């Protein structure tokens, strides 16, 4: 797997994944963070990874999906969503602002792993314009 | 040793503990860095308004621009002392403007008064009109010993500690105060980026959101207080009295600025902390530690130990440099320093004329 | 002593507790590292809002702008007791703004309300209309005696602990209040961004007894410290959406520089943070002279069992 970019080609979300595509998980930082299946555009201009991971390890996530209000409901649908990959350990849900509509919510916190669910879990994306890409980290 | 040098490095917790007209923290730059800041008015007036001031040095000074007010007050508080026309004389004599039944009386700009500076005045003026003596007479007399006015300063400290001035009245002849001690403003260690507080003011009679909303800077801070007393200054303003004497009024101060904290949105921040440093550098000439942290201070497991680390480092530096001998007694949470282990202690070698 | 300082390090979870207007946690920079905060007035509303408090102090005070849904309000709440004519001419002299049935009257600001005094001041107002007094004269005569106001503040405590400010009306003189406590704000003793750990929490208040009793008509300190009790008890559990110190002392003391330093811990941070808050106890106690009455309640000074032998104990001062 790749993680690498620069998109000018903020013209509207569907010209960001139109130009990445010259499928794969990007997620903004507009700038942006790409995870790719794939390792140069005038449009997309550029700025390798398979972890090993363990069990039962802690780590903290952000990820940015499309919860389809309530708190509650948001990290019950968070919990349900990421399966049995990892037990969430604890999480801030973030109601951000509609895109265009799109009511994205960023879920930030910290991960307790339940491995190889989590990685293809990773790879697909959850949920369903930037949205999907899980974000890990140590601590 | 006519100099004493109070520093402070009290380190303090989230709060707005001074702000300006934007209702935003005061702030200054310093080493090329925001720092926050706290002015030497509002330690000044923290001080002054405290218990502890009321309970070891005394009545703090009433300072007014409303001669009318103040001609009232002192009708009440010496009435029985003096007869009515006395005290307005009086008042009118010190303030240079006249004092009727008049509902609203402005003195020419905020003035710190006594009350017992204004009783001997009234005794001054009671014999001279006993002796047909004119205003004039009597100014100069009065000029001729100016010692006696500032024992009637002993009864306010406040005001021999940080100055009067007059324009106006014989004040500008017999009241005209210079400032004792002198101090600094007081700035953060360190850079500060200040944080914003989103607050909402929920009615409980409205179904839509808050009926009020906004917001509020603050921000921690480890802060750098100082101060340093003319001593010969301060005896002087209180009349001739002691160098001892002095020297209490100086420790007092010492407590104060070691203790004190202004009480601006602390009702709802409360950074009621003490310092985590004091270090009273007995001396010669007036001498600031701020340069210790003009390079800005970085964060090392916390802003406090390097604020210490930075103001030993560079005192040491200054205290060769320029062949700065004198007592030093530091006091904490250089071998010329003696460490006092006890506020009471450092206080009591201060007492001790070091 | 005068004021008694409560220093109730809870511990729980660094998230969705305080919201901003881009709906983060909020947080705060001490000791150069990022603290997840709660501010003082949500917990202050948390706590009058909670049912603890609707339990054991009485009932919160109505804090509102909308001065003709309240006249509505008082009117069919204190219609029998009092004519309408009253009522009107009360909130209308009270607050400063000519009341009328206008569905539409604010006042200058969100201030709290309590209906006891309010029937008070219609009391006055009584006496007044049968006794033809002036309005202004009236006023003088209410600023003769403010502290049976202050009884009538007795029915909403939380004004008498986090103060009324008022810029319009009679109020400008007889509804000015000073808040007796004085709460900082929550923040963590840890670098919120080794295994996981749930927050630590350093909570602070104190109380201004004396200013409580002048707050509430010059009640007694035993009131004044059952008072105390209650919020020790709301201020050491609830949490919006362990380890509890209570100290006597002359002049008010806050711990929260005991954490100046983030505290670090690879596996949990409760022990090192009640550790650094004795560490740096016993350096201040010693180094400024404070011997007034402690109450330390932990599980790891008058030390203390459980928390309601430490209610008690404040309850009966040292």
């Amino acid at each position: 797997m790749y993680l690498s970019v620069i998109i000018a080609w903020s013209r509207d979300l569907y010209q960001l994944h139109q130009g990445l595509w010259h499928d794969f998980l990007f997620h903004v930082e507009c700038h942006v963070l790409l995870q790719s299946a794939q390792m140069s555009t005038a449009v997309a201009t550029v700025i390798q990874v398979e972890f090993q991971l363990q069990v039962g390890v802690p780590l903290y996530f952000r990820l940015r999906a499309n919860p389809i209000i309530k708190e509650a409901e948001q990290i019950a649908w968070l919990q349900r969503k990421l399966g049995n990959a990892a037990r969430v350990e604890d999480v801030h849900p973030i109601s951000e602002r509609p895109q265009y509509k799109i009511q994205t919510v960023c879920f930030e916190g910290v991960l307790t792993i339940n491995a190889p669910a989590l990685i293809d879990l990773v790879q697909q994306g959850i949920g369903p314009m930037g949205c999907g890409l899980l974000s890990l980290a140590p601590l | 040793s006519n100099f004493i040098n109070i520093h402070v490095l009290i380190s303090h917790s989230p709060s707005c503990l001074n702000r300006d007209d934007m209702n935003m923290q005061k702030d200054a730059i310093f080493g090329g860095k925001r720092r926050v800041r706290i002015s030497s008015q509002s330690l000044k007036r923290a001080m002054r308004k405290s218990g502890y001031y009321a309970q070891n040095i005394g009545e703090s000074s009433l300072r007014t621009i409303h001669l009318a007010q103040l001609r009232d007050v002192l009708r009440q508080k010496l009435g029985e002392r003096f007869d009515q026309k006395i005290i307005d004389k009086t008042l009118a004599l010190l303030s240079g403007k006249s004092v009727d039944e008049a509902e609203k009386i402005s003195a020419d700009a905020v003035t710190p008064w006594v009350v017992g500076e204004i009783a001997w005045f009234c005794e001054q003026v009671a014999k001279a009109e006993a002796d047909n003596l004119d205003d004039k007479k009597l100014l100069k007399v009065l000029k001729e010993d100016i010692a006696a006015i500032r024992v009637n300063l002993q009864q306010g400290v406040d005001i021999a500690l940080s100055g009067r001035m007059a324009t106006s009245g014989m004040m500008t002849e017999l009241g005209k105060v210079d400032g004792a001690m002198s101090i600094a403003h007081a700035i953060t260690t360190h850079q500060v980026d200040s944080d914003i507080d989103w607050f909402t003011a929920v009615d409980d009679l409205q179904e839509q959101g808050s009926a009020h909303l906004g917001t509020q800077e603050f921000s921690s801070g480890v802060f750098y207080r100082y101060a340093n007393i003319n001593l010969a200054q301060l005896q002087e303003n209180l009349g001739g009295a002691s160098r001892e004497q002095a020297l209490e009024i100086a420790t007092h101060v010492v407590h104060m600025l070691a203790t004190e904290v202004p009480g601006a949105k602390q009702r709802t921040y409360a950074a009621f902390n003490p310092a985590d440093m004091v270090m009273v550098n007995f001396s010669d000439m007036p001498l600031s530690m701020a340069n210790a942290f003009e390079k800005a201070v970085k964060a090392k497991d916390g802003f406090l130990q390097p604020s210490i680390q930075a103001f030993n480092q560079y005192w040491d530096r200054v205290a060769n440099g320029y062949g700065l001998n004198g007592a030093a007694a530091q006091f904490s949470l250089t071998a010329q320093v003696k460490q006092m282990p006890t506020l009471e202690q450092l206080k009591s070698w201060v007492r001790n004329n070091g």
